[PDB]
DNA sequence: AACGGGATTTCTTCATTTCATGCTAGACAGAAGAATTCTCAGTAACTTCTTTGTGCTGGTAACCAGCACAAAGAAGTTACTGAGAATTCTTCTGTCTAGCATGAAATGAAGAAATCCCGTT
DNA sequence: AACGGGATTTCTTCATTTCATGCTAGACAGAAGAATTCTCAGTAACTTCTTTGTGCTGGTAACCAGCACAAAGAAGTTACTGAGAATTCTTCTGTCTAGCATGAAATGAAGAAATCCCGTT
């Protein structure tokens, strides 16, 4: 009977819900608000550890690391942009130098 | 104490940016630097810390001082 | 308590012979978190402008439209619009 | 040790700037906002200072390099990570 | 309604002898909403991470602390400080 | 007016709902609407001081936006404050490196 | 094209009024160049915000919320 | 070296309007109606955008030396920046 | 290629979430007055134009004044590894306060009028 | 210098505060848990700190090679009003359509050690 399997969607739609209702974001929040949000985060959410997962290959290796999100972000036309600001931690860098 | 920051160090990290010729007084126009930035993130993450009434600066008393920056750290989260 | 766990299962969703490590799992839980405080955050100050006192599935849609780019943002609209349906019909 | 090691640390991930002569620092620079007192710091609250202030070096060498090789040189000087610490904002 | 009421009854007090163009005016109200938001802003977030529902003054001086610049910073705490007792004592 | 016990100008009872119509939080101090209101009131008349001198410096007797520009360029500790703004109408530092 | 109701005269007063002396020859093109990644990236997030209440009007205020969501706030239009 | 001293004293909005409207219009139906008010706003931050853009970029010009502009400059520029 | 010490899995609980219905309510779809947004036309008329030139500036070498990377060395400085103390975040349990409700007037305010006047013409 | 368009002022009805009085809740104040973080001690283990040696990078002064500012006599086309023409924000109404509110029962998610297991030594 769970609100998230009823909505198809592995993230919570319960607690999102909540986490909706006490940071006081408003006073009231719709039915399918805390669904549809939690719907989104998933997709990110897999959208991410689609290539970080990825690259975890290509590096020959089947872990996920914080330095395989690094690349797997910066490697990506859309999440850069997005991840603008952000710092991942152990994260390192991409390999690219310039000459004269 | 901010000769704390050895030369092979501030280089290194100039190194990972892709730097050649790390010029001379450079060295200490990092210890420079790192020295602005610790304070106003120090202080920062300081005040929040003194709200909860807390001797010991938390993790997230520093995450939450660089989201004023402008610099959002990650895997860090409480 | 966090999303970690949730962060797990969808992890092998789209990879099973894959894994994860702890630290690359904290940023994941960190990322989560992140894209959630802007969301309801730019939703809330959609709810806002708009008198309206009540966040739909309306503002969160038009909040993730202003704040994923490009192509992001068209995918995260059919995980969403396609789970408020299969959430009321059934 | 140029276009050698300069290709190595990018390869790198872990921090570059050792630890304790760090944690020292920021506990002393922490002495200031207090009165002039002591305060824990979670272990845990101190790596992710470096860890940012690592990455804020870097790019802000990288993002300063570009400033150098404008002038035609290779040498990195203070003259450039300090141009655009003025147009950063 | 706006505090163009209140700005211009502000501003005649320093300069009780100069005006003020509409322009700026506009520029005024756009600021001190800026500025109101900014620190009620970081307030309910700082009255959010330390879990509570509360805004006591307390906050709104945290609040400006981290907000506000310098002796700017030591000057409008002091101004507020000393707003809150000349109340309370009414 | 309760602006009138904290002695101020800016409505301690405007900020108040303006403070707990925003759900800024569910709860909301009884000290905090009347602090915003006297902290509200110095930086706006902070601002004004250096608006309205060199407004008089420049040789002028009404305040316009340009002269609210100059204020801010003009005080090391508003300009930090006032970083991602711009005033509509305000030129610049006449300033040629 | 209405790229071009920017000229060569007036790209040049911003220019000049930037400390900009002796200005380049394709800095005519720049210009309109990021003036259009600029209000282009400018008008989306204060369009949807129009097509979002309801209509086809957008005011000053659909746009200035689309400046503070830029991270360049400006003053002057409020309400 | 003449105009400096004269519009950076001023403020009036230097590039024309129209041109600018249907210039905005434009990159607009790409996806209305627009307070004639909403177009300076959409305006004074326009201009206020490229002011400070040279300005802060000619310190790239002033840095290789150099006194005159280039593009080369309003990419090196708009590259510290992140925009 | 042999291992070091994390992930990955189970297996049990304290909560958190889903339930069930009755309600106040934010919301919405049908009316409509009217502010404006768009425009056409004008008389103004400022601006942007187009250009022929030469001045003042940028692009390359040339030849070079010193700076910074490479070492082979010298031995002090980073790592932590505990473990004790304890310096302290964290909880706990209901009095003592404290702020939210709900109203009923009672004023502080937004919005037109009209004289009164500063600073672009 | 001078008068034209923008305030300054004073007036009025109108919406938004305000004080009454409970009613929940929220802050609180030490009593001690359970944490982990400071404390030193004390070693081990590199990583720093040199001290020339000097390659060649950054200059700085020259020259060559053009690119950019400059009125000018104009007419393009941007201002500025004005009056509409009327398309549409916005305010209302009245009733929908709906999330909020519990009161707890139950299923879920965070936690405590333990066999397996993946990069790294």
């Amino acid at each position: 009977k769970t609100r998230s399997s009823r909505a198809g969607l592995q993230f919570p739609v319960g607690r999102v819900h909540r986490l909706l209702r006490k940071g006081n974001y408003s006073e009231r929040v719709g039915a399918g608000a805390p669904v549809y949000l939690a719907a989104v985060l998933e997709y990110l959410t897999a959208e991410i550890l689609e290539l970080a997962g990825n690259a975890a290959r290509d590096n020959k290796k089947t872990r996920i690391i914080p330095r395989h999100l690094q690349l797997a972000i910066r490697n990506d036309e859309e999440l850069n942009k997005l991840l603008g600001r952000v710092t991942i931690a152990q994260g390192g860098v991409l390999p690219n130098i310039q000459a004269v | 104490n901010i000769q704390g920051i050895t030369k092979p160090a501030i280089r290194r990290l100039a190194r990972r940016g892709g730097v050649k010729r790390i010029s001379g007084l450079i060295y200490e126009e990092t210890r420079g630097v790192l020295k602005v930035f610790l304070e106003n993130v120090i202080r920062d993450a300081v005040t929040y810390t003194e709200h909860a009434k807390r001797k010991t600066v938390t993790a997230m008393d520093v995450v939450y001082a660089l989201k004023r920056q402008g610099r959002t750290l990650y895997g860090f989260g409480g | 308590e966090s999303y970690s766990i949730y962060v797990y299962k969808v992890l092998k969703q789209v990879h099973p012979d894959t894994g994860i490590s702890s630290k690359a799992m904290g940023i994941m839980n960190s990322f989560v978190n992140d894209i959630f405080e802007r969301i309801a955050g730019e939703a809330s100050r959609l709810a806002h402008y708009n008198k309206r006192s009540t966040i739909t599935s309306r503002e969160i849609q038009t909040a993730v439209r202003l704040l994923l780019p490009g192509e992001l943002a068209k995918h995260a609209v059919s995980e969403g619009t396609k789970a408020v349906t299969k959430y009321t019909s059934a | 040790g140029w276009l050698k090691e300069i290709r190595k640390l990018q390869k790198s991930t872990h921090l570059l700037i050792r630890k304790l002569p760090f944690s020292r620092l920021a506990r002393e620079i922490c002495v200031k906002f207090t009165r002039g007192v002591d305060f824990n710091w979670q272990a845990q609250a101190l790596l992710a200072l470096q860890e940012a202030a690592e990455a804020f070096l870097v790019h802000l060498f990288e993002d300063a390099y570009l400033l150098t090789l404008h002038a035609g040189r290779v040498t990195l000087f203070p003259k450039d990570v300090q141009l655009a610490r003025r147009i950063r904002g």
